[PDB]
RNA sequence: GGGCGGUCGCCUCCUAAAAGGUAACGGAGGCGCCCAAAGGUCCCCUCAGGCGGGACGGAAAUCCGCCGGAGAGCGCAAGGGUAGAAGGGGGCCUGACUGCGAGGCCUGCAAGCCGAGCAGGGGCGAAAGCCGGGCCUAGUGAACCGGUGGUCCCGUGUGGA
RNA sequence: ACGCUUGCCCGGUGCCGGAAGGUCAAGGGGAGGGGUGCAAGCCCCGAACCGAAGCCCCGGUGAACGGCGGCCGUAACUAUAACGGUCCUAAGGUAGCGAAAUUCCUUGUCGGGUAAGUUCCGACCUGCACGAAAAGCGUAACGACCGGAGCGCUGUCUCGGCGAGGGACCCGGUGAAAUUGAACUGGCCGUGAAGAUGCGGCCUACCCGUGGCAGGACGAAAAGACCCCGUGGAGCUUUACU
RNA sequence: GGUGGAGCCUGGGAGUGAGGGCGCGAGCGAUAACGUCCGCGUCCGAGCGCGGGAACAACCGAGACCGCCAGCUAAGGCCCC
RNA sequence: GCUGGGGCUAGGAGUGAAAAGCUAACCGAGCCCGGAGAUAGCUGGUUCUCCCCGAAAUGACUUUAGGGUCAGCCUCAGGCG
RNA sequence: UAGGGAAACCGAGUCCGAACAGGGCGCAAGCGGGCCGCACGCGGCCCGCAAAGUCCGCGGCCGUGGACCCGAAACCGGGCG
RNA sequence: GUUCGUGGAGCCAUGGGGGAAUCUGGGCGGACCACCGCCUAAGGCUAAGUACUCCGGGUGACCGAUAGCGCACCAGUACCG
RNA sequence: GGAACCUGGGGAACUGAAACAUCUCAGUACCCAGAGGAGAGGAAAGAGAAAUCGACUCCCUGAGUAGCGGCGAGCGAAAG
């Protein structure tokens, strides 16, 4: 309440959409983890143990993406970045993609 | 207001509008004129009566 | 028996915004005027209402001298 | 209780990382004819001042 | 004091105390517009008045010569500035472009204004260079809900709407 | 109550009547389009046209709401209007009253009443701004209504006095009340939020009471009953909204 | 030059948005108001703590940490209270 | 006409020879309970001690001027020096 | 712990855009620092519980709840007269 | 009614008007069309887990006659209406 | 008839939006009916994207999320 005018708030417009009236599209989405933070420990790296060692909480799938050099190991993901493809690449053998 | 007849130049083949005013009193009727679209490069333009 | 006229315009808030002596960047307005009371010298634009601005950066100079208006040179550093 | 979301700021602002708030420029969705490419293109993003103090209190939750 | 009357926004000058700002039911006035040219470039010319005359002519129509440095004009009230053009005349065009915009003036915020320069593609000029509207300051209205074109971004299991 | 009357105009509004005509809802009808599907099919729109009440239009209605003017010239100076020309005009107030429960100027003017009358009574009309059923003018009787005058008589007064009873005063008995910062609480002149017992200067005043006056303590009662504000709350009105 | 309850940046936390007096520069008023509204500064508010001006917030001096039977001074006075 | 006894009429309602009178001593819409600890930008009050610093009554806006949001003024903590 | 964009989608980049022009968002900038691994690019180390965040406690403030307290004129529902 | 206030407005019940079929019949997967999935409405019943304390008892950084329930006492009593 | 609870049928106003009529307060207080030691609901013409779960009730999450709203005040799930 910024007095009784309009408030600044109010006075600057909105952008996005507000959906439709039985909601939103419930879509999966992607979730970026940089190669040189899951690089610690070792394995064919998968889902249900990288949703254990702490990161990437229970939901959506995943991606590896981030700048910084790798470790040469097996991993198992659903996506992969246009720069994360190289330096993955490195002695890196990796399936691009799921079940699906 | 009322004698301006505010306009906007569309690009007379596909899409776009120029957005400026042709007086109704006055005759300037039917006014051809060259503007700059994105992508058909400095075609020709004319009214349209929004 | 009324008041006739009580109002006033908003001041457009116009002057000398940049002094001589002054290092200043590529882009300071030098002066805000109303009408052209200081004329371009070197390395100074004009722009929509006679507002001039710097062109380069460095020490600003006034008064080359006079017989046509005032004079604003925005001067180089070697 | 737990306290509400304000939808309207949640659909005009958005806040970054790093404190600050995100907003755009007003005076352009009305009337848009008796301005130059200047005035219709220079909608920028501006950026508000002192206020985003009482402004990231009602994106508050989930921010 | 309230009511009656006047005013509610923007611009100009003073009050306003030689930076900026600055009030009153303080004084004097304007605006809710207009120009395909009253715009850009290039190329020519300098005004209003007074004197000596004229064929009618008010002492003002149109013409010549001298004096006249800006007392005219610059669409519109007032202020600033202008003939070493922004004023008057002619040719060619629409930059009265699209994406941006360094750095700033001012502001509590929202707003308002100047903007060198990069790309694409132009206009004028042989070029140097200018052109992102009008000599400038007023000529307007944040947000929300919708209308008309394009974009094919989403479109609720799938393909479309 | 009653005697005499209810005269002017239907333009706005209310109302009544209207098988001509304009507009308009739900709805009927549907050319012509859209989506989807291999199609068969299904689902959306949809302009023409028809389609009451109501609104518009015409007439009537004033003991329906409502109103009823100014201006220039003319008769032995004045005055006229009774006459001649205009209309924001629908229409310009007729009879009967009138400085009146109406009149601002105004205590209008004249006459009565008084020696003296801003009141009263009867006229004059110069009705800011009477008026015909929100009725107009009178009216025998009547009114704890109002205004004026006169008569005999009265303290009401000039101008007060005396007497009687119930209180007041004293004593014996019971014995509250609102108010209340503490007070050991003088006057004048100045100052102080601009009206001083308390502040400064001067003067007066032994302490404590009893009866009385109410000038002060901006004395008491009620958080001003007048005025203003509150985007306070209610009652009422309308062609303010729904 | 200036080490000061000086400044600059961020974050938390209030209050204030009825002001008034005085000197000057002003407007309105009547070159009237302890009148209204600005600016430049001070004071009161918030220093009704102190001395003077008899008494009195803004006229002058002075910025009260506390205590002492110590001095010197500011404004103002030296006939007596 | 006055009055006794038995009844009927009621809260946006009743009744009213019409004042907005009366409806259980107060009626321009009663009384009791509940919503309801309604709201009040409108008054008043707000309780132990010591120490350090210390305001403002200004500017920009609001069916708004006695209240507000931001800035100005103040304090605390962490950094620059 | 990765964020841009309205989303699609992309990602140390995203968006505006034809674009590596240009700009807005974030990004890495080094604190305790035996790190000399012996190449002064030192890769990164004993190593401050931190850049880096979470859980709990204790305080200031705020929102919803009556929210520092007291106090209305009134409104509605059910009834009593 | 569901978050759904008429918005593209589904589904669940219906106040009114029109109005069938019985698995090659229907409803739903949010205007709608085709495919693909889920289920049988227009009949009824159902314990257990969940709310509350007239009453019984044990506990309390709960109280100690202006506290605590209105009443520790012969209290919803005296008293008012 | 029963302190409180529950279901169904009606059903407000002050307040909040610093007025206020849609909205919130709130289907709450209140009125009526029946039953209970609970009531209601309940064996899919369900849910919603996975060819998945499998009656119903309650708590914590999901989540003040999706959404609704003079897109203001504010209200507010469901799936798992
Ligand atoms: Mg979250
Ligand atoms: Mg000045
Ligand atoms: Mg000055
Ligand atoms: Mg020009
Ligand atoms: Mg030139
Ligand atoms: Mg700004
Ligand atoms: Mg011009
Ligand atoms: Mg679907
Ligand atoms: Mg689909
Ligand atoms: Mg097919
Ligand atoms: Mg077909
Ligand atoms: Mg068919
Ligand atoms: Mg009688
Ligand atoms: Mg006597
Ligand atoms: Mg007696
Ligand atoms: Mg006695
Ligand atoms: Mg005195
Ligand atoms: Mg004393
Ligand atoms: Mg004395
Ligand atoms: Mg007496
Ligand atoms: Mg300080
Ligand atoms: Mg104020
Ligand atoms: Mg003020
Ligand atoms: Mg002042
Ligand atoms: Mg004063
Ligand atoms: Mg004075
Ligand atoms: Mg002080
Ligand atoms: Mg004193
Ligand atoms: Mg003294
Ligand atoms: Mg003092
Ligand atoms: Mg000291
Ligand atoms: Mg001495
Ligand atoms: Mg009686
Ligand atoms: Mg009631
Ligand atoms: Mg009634
Ligand atoms: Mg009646
Ligand atoms: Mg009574
Ligand atoms: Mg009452
Ligand atoms: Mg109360
Ligand atoms: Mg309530
Ligand atoms: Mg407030
Ligand atoms: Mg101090
Ligand atoms: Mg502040
Ligand atoms: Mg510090
Ligand atoms: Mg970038
Ligand atoms: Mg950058
Ligand atoms: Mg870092
Ligand atoms: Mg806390
Ligand atoms: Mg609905
Ligand atoms: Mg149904
Ligand atoms: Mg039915
Ligand atoms: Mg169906
Ligand atoms: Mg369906
Ligand atoms: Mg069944
Ligand atoms: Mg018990
Ligand atoms: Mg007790
Ligand atoms: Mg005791
Ligand atoms: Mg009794
Ligand atoms: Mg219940
Ligand atoms: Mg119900
Ligand atoms: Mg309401
Ligand atoms: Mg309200
Ligand atoms: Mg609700
Ligand atoms: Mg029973
Ligand atoms: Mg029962
Ligand atoms: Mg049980
Ligand atoms: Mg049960
Ligand atoms: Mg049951
Ligand atoms: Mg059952
Ligand atoms: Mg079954
Ligand atoms: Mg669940």
């Amino acid at each position: 309440f910024e007095g009784g005018r309009s408030t600044t708030l109010m006075r600057l417009p909105k952008r996005g959409m507000q959906g439709q009236v039985p909601g939103e599209i419930k879509r999966p989405r992607y979730q970026g983890v940089n190669l040189k933070d899951l690089a610690r420990f070792e394995g064919e790296v998968t889902p249900e143990l990288l949703v254990r060692a702490g990161l990437l909480k229970k939901g959506y799938r995943l991606k590896i993406l981030g700048e910084g050099e790798a470790k040469p190991l097996k991993v198992v993901a659903h996506a992969f970045s246009k720069s994360a493809l190289e330096k993955l690449k490195a002695a890196g053998g990796e399936p691009v993609l799921l079940e699906a | 207001v009322r004698i301006k007849l505010l306009l906007e130049c569309t690009e007379c083949k596909r899409r776009n509008y120029a957005t400026e005013k042709n007086k109704r009193n006055t005759p300037n009727k039917l006014e051809l004129r060259k503007y700059c679209p994105w992508c058909r490069k400095h075609t020709v333009h004319r009214e349209v009566k929004i | 028996g009324s008041t006739r006229n009580g109002r006033d315009s908003q001041a457009k808030r116009l002057g000398v915004k940049r002094y001589e002596g002054q290092v200043v960047r590529a882009g300071n307005i030098l002066v805000r005027q109303r009408g052209t009371r200081f004329k371009p010298g070197k390395n100074v634009g004009m722009g929509r209402d006679f507002t001039l601005f710097a062109l380069v950066d460095g020490v600003v100079e006034f008064q080359d001298r006079g017989r046509l208006g005032r004079y604003v040179h925005v001067r180089p550093l070697a | 209780p737990k306290m509400k979301t304000h939808k309207g700021a949640k659909k005009r602002v958005k806040i970054t990382a790093s404190g600050k708030v995100v907003a755009m420029k007003t005076g352009k969705r009305h009337l848009n004819w008796q301005k130059s490419g200047k005035e219709i293109r220079q909608k920028g993003r501006k950026f508000v001042l002192a206020k985003p103090e009482a402004e990231r209190i009602k994106l508050l939750l989930p921010y």
